[PDB]
């Protein structure tokens, strides 16, 4: 009752039926039926292999259309460095990754501190640099036993002489003599002329900081475009008679999913009708047909008998069956063709209409209470027609009535 | 309003709140075209006080009122002519296009208390004449009521009393071509279909305009939320509110303008019923074409149908006159 | 040697399902009643046709034959070692796919000596500096021993190669729709194409068309099948 | 609180929101005034036939049989008084054509 | 619509297509009110055979 006073904004309400608000039901179970049909990303071919590359000539590989599951690294891999930028380490299972690239190179033990944006060094100025707007993670671990031998290993190389500083993600695989003085080198090594590329030396008896290391750089974007590297939640296999949030491969919303009778073609995935409305979807993991149905619409109105005479009201839930709506958000439920009355009883006699409802029903105030009855057209009469009878009056009466008509309204002007 | 514009988001309601009160103004206009449509049918039909019935024995002097009176076999207690008009006009994704918050309300008078209103006017104009609309019903035989009416256009009574059989045969043969004219041509009810076509066609553009971006990245209100900066979206979300609000005003204005000729058409039936049924008319070419005798009503989906009975001369000759 | 396709060539543009809806679309289609070019490869003089053709937007390819003589087509920009190419060659054992900078000669073709068995494979000389390959499963196909017809569509948009096909047994007066078959992203520049064939130990049909931007009307079915489609620019 | 080349963009939504809310008012006042002009022509007809004469149209001037009528005035309207004649106290008899 | 709004330029014929069907709807009232005028002048005069 108080809602009506705050809807028409007054302290007194007359007879009638007023529409006040709406009726919605909030979904509870939010699910991501993440379509991780494909196989796992190459987590083995990327992390461990036979041989690696050098600092001056790194490698690039593209990984796409795969499911992200890093849990297989726990039994074997033993890393030594784990730092992430632009994303939380704990949230990586619930997101997607697009345009993911991996780079492989081998650096020195004490030179692993240079793999970070905003650093200076001999690897960060001539061989490999990182951008300022960096979004990813860097992992480094030792490989002393797999990259050492007696007499030293001399297959790893690095650059020592260059004209200026490099740029992020710029590769320089050109080799040439470097002139360190005012005298031209003329392409022949000699005074003030050395080879800009040098070689590394690793031994099994070397110190802690003089042992080889392997570092992998991963870069990706978050939430700007379609992605193909993604992580699973697998909170699938829902209940088929409740309104829940659904997140399919390329759809999002809410509704009720059931089993249908239509047949989707292999080269088709979604469902549509004459109007541009989503009405079907195919399970990418189980290959079945599903439906979508609304659950969260409707409106309610309040019936009042006169605000000072009583404080009793009845409400109507339009176009709602009397099972979903609670009797009070009852022992008095009447089902009609216009909704579901709550708070009024059913009587058998017939009177004239007082407050219309619809479909041939009315309601009126008559201690006292509120009743719902069926309207009656009028009384009943019959005429005794016969082929040789007639009726003629014998008196008369005079009567006077009234009639009202509007003729004009108010004139007005604006500036 | 909100279910159509802002969907189910809460980042849109706050922005919609700044536009004043452009929902109680568009909702108080569509509720004025819902009470008038129910007041329209309480003037055409509800003109009789009581409910009359016809006696069992049917001796009307030769006339046969059998194909416009109710029968109990078919339901709703309709007649044999009201049951051929329904099959002609067709009331045709209504099943699930209610996604966006559209509703249809049911009319107050079900189509069983109109068949009980058009079966009392018909049964009270046969056994009473025209005295049941100006006081209390008074009985009279049919063959004398016809003479009463026949005296009103110039011809005397013995003309009727000497040709009862011929007139009865002519009337019986005349009513019965209408059945073949209605049960074979599926285009007679022409102007009762436009009021359905023009109402069900304007409801499709409103839905089909929900997927047109008015100058934004996309026409769905989740791809400008998932991948755009929280400050940047409020610049392009504001480009959709105006677009979806300018298409919700033309519809209301068009409906308001169009629902004003239906009242003009329903103010003519309430006069035709009161003058061509409850009495006899002298205005030329109003209740038919010829000389007026009597009339009968019938019901139809979202409309009314009349039947007029007239008088036409023939077989002229030549003579010679003089003033005095 | 000129003929116009009456109402042939229609491919499913969508990826969704519909039931008895006449929704209209606007995309790239071959115009109705447009003349195309007829090429002949017969031996009475012996006839051997394999020229170089432009690749403006796409080519509606159809091949009518009693025995399989057409294997595949070469693609690229200038067809040398300086630019990459897309190689689709059927070697009578498996489908060969490779994206490399090959080196083609003037007349690369296959052939046999006899019973029938492949005797030559002369396509390319050198191919290096490439990073793609794909090997189809091995299979056996009979040789020797018109009745059949195969239709293809080529499109390269946004670094994606799409192919639609449908096999169904001059050209007849039938009408059918095309469904997607394969999808491979390359992201290269394509401006020309050329076919290769095989010969039966001897020295010395198909039609090539084009498309245009034109909108059609598609009438679906209860089962989501495109039965009939009508243009909107042919006659008033 | 703002400068000349910066406040111009700020004042272009007030004078575009206050302008759309005016055309709505005028449009709704062009339809209301067309439903009264259809009722000011019915009163004129009902004054030339019920008052200045006698009418035989059924259920036009009152209910029953028309005798006469009287007008009265009211604020922005008019009020009529209709006088009619009604029978009563019927009886039964027997008839014959000739 | 197309000629009144932006002449013959092709830079507007593409920007105008993302406004839905605002100009197909306005091209139907000024054909539904152009036939009623031709029907009006038939009721008054054509009353004889
Ligand atoms: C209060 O309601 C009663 C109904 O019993 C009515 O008679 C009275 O007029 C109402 N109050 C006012 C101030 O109208
Ligand atoms: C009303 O009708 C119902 C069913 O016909 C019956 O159960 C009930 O007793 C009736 N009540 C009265 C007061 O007649
Ligand atoms: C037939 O082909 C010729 C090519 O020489 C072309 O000019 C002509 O337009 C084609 N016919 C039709 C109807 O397009």
């Amino acid at each position: 009752l108080s809602e009506t006073k705050c809807t028409l904004k007054s302290f007194t309400v007359e007879k009638g039926i007023y529409q006040t608000s709406n009726f919605r039901v909030q979904p509870t179970e939010s699910i991501v039926r993440f379509p991780n049909i494909t196989n796992l990303c190459p987590f083995g071919e990327v992390f461990n292999a036979t041989r690696f590359a050098s600092v001056y000539a790194w490698n690039r590989k593209r990984i796409s259309n795969c499911v992200a599951d890093y849990s297989v690294l726990y039994n074997s891999a033993s890393f030594s460095t784990f730092k992430c930028y632009g994303v939380s380490p704990t949230k990586l299972n619930d997101l997607c990754f697009t345009n993911v690239y991996a780079d492989s190179f081998v650096i020195r033990g004490d030179e692993v501190r240079q793999i970070a944006p905003g650093q200076t060094g001999k690897i960060a100025d001539y061989n490999y640099k990182l951008p300022d707007d960096f979004t990813g993670c860097v992992i480094a671990w030792n490989s002393n036993n797999l990259d050492s031998k007696v007499g030293g290993n001399y297959n790893y190389l690095y650059r020592l002489f260059r004209k200026s500083n490099l740029k992020p993600f710029e590769r320089d695989i050109s080799t040439e003599i470097y002139q360190a003085g005012s005298t031209p080198c003329n392409g022949v090594e000699g005074f003030n002329c050395y080879f800009p590329l040098q070689s590394y030396g690793f031994q099994p008896t070397n110190g802690v900081g003089y042992q080889p290391y392997r570092v992998v750089v991963l870069s990706f974007e978050l939430l700007h475009a379609p992605a193909t590297v993604c992580g699973p939640k697998k909170s699938t296999n829902l209940v088929k008679n409740k309104c829940v949030n659904f997140n399919f491969n390329g759809l999002t919303g809410t509704g009720v999913l059931t089993e249908s009778n239509k047949k989707f073609l292999p080269f088709q995935q979604f469902g549509r009708d004459i109007a541009d409305t989503t009405d079907a979807v195919r399970d990418p993991q189980t290959l079945e047909i599903l439906d979508i149905t609304p659950c969260s619409f409707g409106g309610v109105s309040v019936i009042t008998p006169g605000t000072n005479t009583s404080n009793q009201v009845a409400v109507l839930y339009q176009d709602v069956n009397c099972t979903e709506v609670p009797v009070a958000i009852g022992s008095n439920v009447f089902q009609t063709r216009a909704g579901c009355l709550i708070g009024a009883e059913h009587v058998n006699n017939s009177y004239e209409c007082d407050i219309p409802i619809g479909a041939g029903i009315c309601a009126s105030y008559q201690s006292q209470s509120i009743i719902a009855y069926t309207m009656s057209l009028g009384a009943e009469n019959s005429v005794a027609y016969s082929n040789n009878s007639i009726a003629i009056p014998t008196n008369f009466t005079i009567s006077v009535t009234t009639e009202i008509l509007p003729v004009s309204m108010t004139k007005t002007s604006v500036d | 309003c909100t279910m159509y514009i802002c969907g189910d988001s809460t980042e849109c309601s706050n922005l919609l709140l700044q536009y004043g009160s452009f929902c109680t103004q568009l909702n108080r206009a569509l509720t004025g075209i819902a009470v008038e449509q129910d007041k329209n049918t309480q003037e055409v039909f509800a003109q009789v006080k009581q409910i009359y019935k016809t006696p069992p024995i049917k001796d009307f002097g030769g006339f046969n009122f059998s194909q416009i009176l109710p029968d109990p076999s078919k339901p709703s207690k309709r007649s044999f002519i009201e049951d051929l008009l329904f099959n002609k006009v067709t009331l045709a994704l209504i099943c699930a296009q209610k996604f966006n918050g559209l509703t249809v309300l049911p009319p107050l008078l079900t189509d069983e208390m109109i068949a009980q209103y058009t079966s009392a006017l018909l049964a009270g104009t046969i056994t009473s004449g025209w005295t049941f609309g100006a006081g209390a019903a008074l009985q009279i035989p049919f063959a004398m009521q016809m003479a009463y009416r026949f005296n009103g256009i110039g011809v005397t009574q013995n003309v009727l009393y000497e040709n009862q059989k011929l007139i009865a045969n002519q009337f019986n043969s005349a009513i019965g071509k209408i059945q073949d004219s209605l049960s074979s041509t599926a285009s007679a009810l022409g102007k009762l279909q436009d009021v359905v076509n023009q109402n069900a066609q304007a409801l499709n553009t409103l839905v089909k305009q929900l997927s047109s971006n008015f100058g934004a990245i996309s026409s769905v209100l989740n791809d400008i939320l998932s991948r755009l900066d929280p400050p940047e979206a409020e610049v392009q979300i504001d480009r959709l509110i105006t677009g979806r609000l300018q298409s919700l005003q033309t519809y209301v204005t068009q409906q308001l303008i169009r629902a004003a000729e239906i009242r003009a058409s329903a103010n003519l039936a309430a006069t035709k019923m009161s003058e061509c049924v409850l009495g006899q008319s002298k205005r030329v070419d109003f209740c038919g074409k010829g000389y007026h005798l009597m009339s009968f009503p019938q019901s139809a989906p979202h409309g009314v149908v009349f039947l007029h009975v007239t008088y036409v001369p023939a077989q002229e000759k030549n003579f010679t006159t003089a003033p005095a | 040697a000129y003929t116009n396709s009456f109402t042939r060539g229609v491919y499913y543009p969508d990826k969704v399902f519909r039931s008895s809806v006449l929704h209209s679309t606007q995309d790239l289609f071959l115009p109705f009643f447009s003349n195309v070019t007829w090429f002949h490869a017969i031996h009475v003089t012996k006839r051997f046709d394999n020229p170089v053709l432009p690749f403006n937007d796409g080519v509606y390819f159809a091949s009518t034959e009693k025995s399989n003589i057409i294997r595949g087509w070469i693609f690229g920009t200038t067809l040398d070692s300086k630019t990459q190419s897309l190689l689709i060659v059927n070697n009578a054992t498996n489908v060969v796919i490779k994206v490399c900078e090959f080196q083609f000669c003037n007349d690369p073709f296959l052939g046999v000596y006899y019973s029938w068995m492949e005797s030559e494979f002369r396509v390319y000389s050198s191919a290096n500096n490439c990073t793609f390959e794909y090997v189809s499963q091995p299979f056996l196909m009979d040789l020797e021993g018109f009745k059949n017809l195969r239709e293809f569509v080529f499109k390269n948009i946004d670094g994606y190669f799409k192919i639609y096909s449908k096999h169904t047994p001059d050209l007849p007066q039938g009408f059918s729709a095309l469904e997607p078959l394969v999808d491979l992203p390359i992201g290269i520049n394509i401006t020309r194409f050329q076919t290769l064939l095989a010969l039966h130990r001897s020295y010395l049909a198909y039609y090539v068309g084009y498309l245009q931007p034109r909108t059609f009307l598609l009438k679906y079915n209860e089962n989501g099948t495109i039965t009939d489609a009508v243009d909107c620019a042919l006659d008033p």
